[PDB]
């Protein structure tokens, strides 16, 4: 058992700068290794095997370095579609051992989320539930904090979120947030409220329906 | 050229034992080995092991000696993995390899839950009025209360892909899950196209086409 520790974990970087990613690994791996990146719902893809060889579609902008324990992935013009997770893995000796995996987000300057709002479909209100969903659309950073007021009720506890991953081109995100009520609580108030912050936005935006 | 066919997602009984093919296809299946690795949700990946068809050689990461055993059939190039005695940690995507450094297949998902299978309800998302915020309208389905995962969305039948983000799914208090699937149009388009969400949940065969 000869485990593989990669570093750094999580990288922010910029388009256009030039990243690099260090797998060690505890014992002497004599350059089988191979690198991976994996997107978010998909099979892992080769980017380098044999520790500097190029996997056959990969850019050129990659490249393999290391001997060894320290190997290391560069990528140096870094696009928008460089994101995902990437992974080391040795093949000598078994058991052949995976990295720890580094999350690389392209960052980008400030984008303000664009809301909108969504009322309770009636199929839905006829089966009981109520669900409002507020969507933040393409922004960036991914922090961006939705207050619900159902009247001018703040619902603290109500409503969970999901957002996408970063965009393979204009590298932003979007976030759904769905508030979930009785066919009773959303009959018994007017204003539904989706309130967003966001640094990017000047002054809190908030969309809102009534019924 | 190299393709390996997972078996669908499957929903397995705690305590009892699952059963994942790979399919390869287009390569000579007796002289490589297939590999088998399962990454959880928000995680890394392990190994699991590796049957060489052919000289039937396998060998297991100790962590997976009992819990897994290799197997594969020389004819129909389907190299399989079985999972004993499976238990919640066993829920994960698991997938299969060509060689040392191949082409992975695609990810069987298994949820191991004592639960029962539910389609989902395809609800419709669309705004109270239209100069919602600029000239931008979005619609969207929202597929509820669903188990087990995945879903799979496709705005209509698989011609639209500018402007749709469909989110991670979520899990609900109820312990079914619930999904939005968004797209954005401009304003001027509200009539232009007509907007059929594709919801798919291959392991209840619920399939719908909602129109928005």
């Amino acid at each position: 058992d000869i485990q593989m520790t990669q570093s750094p974990a999580s990288l922010s970087v910029s388009v256009g700068e030039t990243v690099t990613i260090t797998c060690r690994a505890s014992e002497n791996i004599y350059s089988n290794l191979a690198w991976y990146q994996q997107k978010q719902g998909k099979s892992p893809q080769l980017l380098v095997y044999a520790a500097t060889n190029l996997a056959d579609g990969v850019p050129s902008r990659f490249s393999g370095s290391g001997s060894g324990t320290q190997y290391s992935l560069k990528i140096n013009s870094l696009q928008s579609e460089d994101f995902g997770s990437y992974y080391c893995q040795h093949f000598w000796g078994t058991p052949y051992t995976f990295g720890g995996g580094t999350r690389l987000e392209i960052k980008r300057a400030d984008a303000a989320p664009t809301v909108f709002i969504f009322p309770p479909s009636d199929e839905q209100l006829k089966s009981g539930t109520a669900s409002v969903v507020c969507l933040l659309n393409n922004f960036y950073p991914r922090e961006a904090k939705v207050q619900w007021k159902v009247d001018n009720a703040l619902q603290s506890g109500n409503s969970q979120e999901s957002v996408t991953e970063q965009d393979s081109k204009d590298s932003t995100y979007s976030l759904s947030s769905t508030l979930t009520l009785s066919k009773a609580d959303y009959e018994k108030h007017k204003v539904y409220a989706c309130e967003v912050t966001h640094q990017g936005l000047s002054s809190p935006v908030t969309k809102s329906f009534n019924r | 050229q190299v393709q390996l066919q997972q078996s669908d997602a499957e929903l397995v009984k705690p305590g009892a034992s699952v059963k994942i093919s790979c399919k390869a296809s287009g390569y000579t299946f007796t002289d490589h080995a297939i590999h088998w690795a399962k990454q959880k949700p928000e995680q890394g990946l392990e190994w699991i092991g590796y049957i060489s068809p052919g000289n039937d050689d396998i060998k297991y990461n100790e962590k997976f000696k009992g819990k897994a055993t290799l197997t594969a059939d020389k004819s129909s190039s389907t190299a399989y993995m079985q999972l004993n005695s499976l238990t919640s940690e066993d829920s994960a995507v698991y997938f299969c390899k060509r060689s040392y450094y191949g082409h992975w297949g695609q990810g069987t998902t298994l949820t191991v839950s004592s639960a029962s299978t539910k389609g989902p309800s395809v609800f419709p998302l669309a705004p109270c009025s239209r100069s919602t915020s600029e000239s931008t309208a979005a619609l969207g389905c929202l597929v509820k209360d669903y188990f087990p995962e995945p879903v799979t969305v496709s705005w209509n039948s698989g011609a639209l892909t500018s402007g749709v983000h469909t989110f991670p799914a979520v899990l609900q208090s109820s312990g079914l899950y619930s999904l939005s699937s968004v797209v954005t149009v401009p304003s001027s388009s509200l009539g232009t196209k007509t907007y059929t969400c594709n919801v798919d949940h291959k392991p209840s065969n619920t399939k719908v086409d909602k129109r928005v």
